[PDB]
């Protein structure tokens, strides 16, 4: 209901955790589980590659469609670019239905 | 054994030949009937059936409603509208992301 | 200058023209040209095709580029559609230049 296409068997969730490395242990025995840990993150590189499928406009519509266009006129900031100060935005919503097609 | 009454709009209806355009008197039209269907299918005219309308208590009596329109419920069964001779062979499903029993 | 392809050696050139039918001469020799002729006119269909070779766009760019768009908003004609009398017109001069390069 939100959008997109419904599957049974979905992507699959990708969990990823940091091994816990412990600190020096008290070196007498005890039974109690570990509390003290060294502190640790990672970093890394995450690289994903869909492959889309498409279905091309077979419409014999004579008039010229409706498109999704950048406003010509002038601005301080691109469209869907980073500003002075270096962040990107998305200044709008980008729907996917233009072109058209008969009942 | 009421074949007096038939749904305003509900029915097919076909004129008799030489029937004019506009305003023509019911002696002139030919309406169909699907009482056939009447088996598993609800009566046009009358309700689908009653629901519960409250929560019920010693305080507060039941109180049921009447269910005018009912859309798909699982477990129901039912007859698509007959064809007439004079009738129409098929239609184009409209070109949809969904439909439901796309009989016309 | 005006605009399009120069070629030197371009579609030809493609005459037609009614052969003449001359009316009932005088039934005794006359030296002189035949000025009288049966009027005529001829009709018919002409069919032409052209294939055109295409250069696709690899740009890298990242904000979405002008494209050329058909107004949302209502009107009482279509554009590049006939009027309520039956009459084809296109409103406005297209162009070709949208689509962005770096030199």
């Amino acid at each position: 209901l939100m959008g997109g296409f419904g599957l049974k068997h979905p992507p699959p969730q990708i969990l990823i955790k940091n091994t816990p490395v412990p600190a020096d242990p008290p070196t007498t025995f005890s039974q109690a589980k570990l509390a003290s840990f060294i502190t640790q993150y990672s970093t890394g590189q995450v690289s994903v590659e869909i492959e889309w499928e498409l279905q091309k406009e077979n419409s014999k519509r004579w008039n010229p469609e409706i498109q999704y266009t950048s406003n010509y006129y002038k601005s301080t900031n691109v469209d869907f670019a980073v500003n002075v100060d270096g962040t990107y935005s998305e200044p709008r919503p980008i729907g996917t239905r233009y072109l058209t097609r008969n009942l | 054994d009421e074949e007096r009454f038939f749904p305003s709009s509900g029915v097919l209806m076909f004129g008799k030949q030489g029937a004019g355009k506009d305003n023509v008197d019911y002696s002139a039209v030919m309406l169909t009937s699907e009482e056939e269907i009447k088996t598993t299918n609800p009566v046009a005219t009358e309700q689908y059936g009653v629901v519960a309308d409250n929560l019920q208590q010693n305080s507060a009596q039941p109180i049921v409603g009447a269910v005018n329109s009912q859309g798909a419920l699982p477990g129901m069964v039912w007859q698509n509208r007959d064809v007439y001779l004079q009738g129409p062979i098929w239609a184009k499903i409209p070109h949809t992301d969904g439909n439901f029993h796309p009989s016309p």
